[PDB]
């Protein structure tokens, strides 16, 4: 495999939003979770927002819950991350990963849950 | 051991999972059929490692330990050896765990597929459950 793409990094003032976009191509409902994780700059990499593709459920990091929003279009193998009220801390590599095999709920924003990657976007606040 | 349709509708009866997590019987069967062919003793490897073991393909990854698997967390506490047996009480028990997670069926590759939205009632019909 699964290919996943990003885009809609950028610049953002503090307060501001931005729309974060996870494209996958190799396989549609095979895929079960679609994931951002983020990386900031000096830092360990984190889960953020984990999606269920075939429930839509979604689940947060607690630092973002309420001001991200991750989304899908599960006909298009999309993943979208609507980053609402952006703080500083926000700032990092975000990266899209993804898994063809079902993961436990409590497991899905670990890294290594993942098979799955993007290379990432920058996000600047 | 390969169970019967009807023979594995019983045994899943007995378990109790008509109606766990709101799935009907019928659905467990669909799914025994699509993910093992009824067969208790059904494997197969995956290339993260893991291996899927019993009649409804367990993942070692995740829920049982084969000790042979990078990565693995056992949550139903079990050695993998213990889903391929012709008792299938560790594999329900598991599988109650599994449909507990959070996500219902949506688990189980081979339900979603040829079950989910289905008449999986067709699979008890003729039982006489």
């Amino acid at each position: 495999d699964v290919q996943l793409v990003e885009s809609g990094g950028g610049s953002v003032q503090a307060g501001g939003s931005l729309r974060l976009s996870c494209a996958a191509s190799g396989s549609t409902d095979s895929i079960e979770y679609m994931t951002w994780f983020r990386q900031a700059p000096g830092k360990a990499r984190e889960g953020v927002a984990a999606l269920y593709t075939h429930t839509g459920n979604t689940y947060y990091t607690d630092s973002v819950k309420g001001r991200f929003t991750i989304s899908q279009d599960k006909a298009k193998n999309m993943a979208y991350l609507r980053m609402d009220s952006v703080k500083s801390e926000d700032t990092a590599i975000y990266t899209c990963g993804a898994t063809r095999k079902y993961v436990p709920v409590r497991f899905a924003l670990d890294q290594s849950s993942y098979d799955y990657w993007g290379q990432g976007t920058q996000v600047t606040v | 051991k390969v169970f019967g349709r009807c023979e594995l509708a019983a045994a899943m009866k007995r378990h109790g999972l008509d109606n766990y997590r709101g799935y009907s019987l019928g659905n467990w069967v669909c799914a025994a059929k699509f993910e093992s062919n009824f067969n208790t003793q059904a494997t197969n490897r995956n290339t993260d490692g893991s291996t899927d073991y019993g009649i409804l393909q367990i993942n070692s990854r995740w829920w049982c330990n084969d000790g042979r698997t990078p990565g693995s967390r056992n949550l139903c506490n079990i050695p993998c050896s213990a889903l391929l047996s012709s008792d299938i009480t560790a594999s329900v028990n598991c599988a109650k765990k599994i449909v507990s997670d959070g996500n219902g069926m949506n688990a189980w590759v081979a339900w979603r597929n040829r079950c989910k939205g289905t008449d999986v009632q067709a699979w008890i019909r003729g039982c006489r459950l």
